[PDB]
């Protein structure tokens, strides 16, 4: 019926690369490549946009795309567009960013997924 | 379950040599390839 083994390659961050976060440049454990059959295309009054999954959290408050409605403000930026586009797309995320899991994506603070931790 | 960003999403990274560079999420993947 359904399988999530599409592009289950995964790349480990063995190159000592860090990403700019609210906590500074922080080291992430790695990056995952996943296939998502639908995503949200959000555009802000800031002019920047974000294309992410439905329940992808942004700021520290676990603010997910689907909970954001047009007219709201995300981190000081008014969301003018938030369409759920149901098209299969390849998606990427950073696993365990420093010790915060917050990082800057398109001038927006995003929340990283966690592969490390019990 | 997954909940990631699109490959065209731009991030700002710091490489090993201490180089700051803005690249897309997918480019970061190819950078670790």
């Amino acid at each position: 019926d359904y399988k999530d083994d599409d592009d289950k390659m995964f790349k480990l961050n063995t190159k000592n690369i860090k990403v700019l976060t609210p906590s500074g440049f922080k080291s992430f454990s790695g990056i995952q490549k996943v296939y998502k059959p639908f995503y949200h295309h959000i555009i802000f009054d800031d002019g920047s946009e974000i294309k992410c999954s439905d329940n992808h959290s942004f700021g520290k408050d676990k603010i997910k795309a689907s909970t954001i409605k047009v007219g709201d403000y995300l981190q000081g930026k008014k969301v003018l567009y938030n369409e759920i586009v149901e098209e299969g797309i390849y998606l990427y995320d950073l696993l365990n960013v420093g010790e915060d899991n917050l990082y800057y994506t398109n001038g927006i603070v995003s929340h990283a997924c966690e592969s490390r931790g019990k | 379950e997954f909940e990631a960003l699109s490959g065209d999403t731009m991030i700002e990274i710091l490489d090993d040599d201490g180089i700051i560079q803005k690249i897309s999420m997918e480019d970061l993947y190819q950078r670790l390839a």
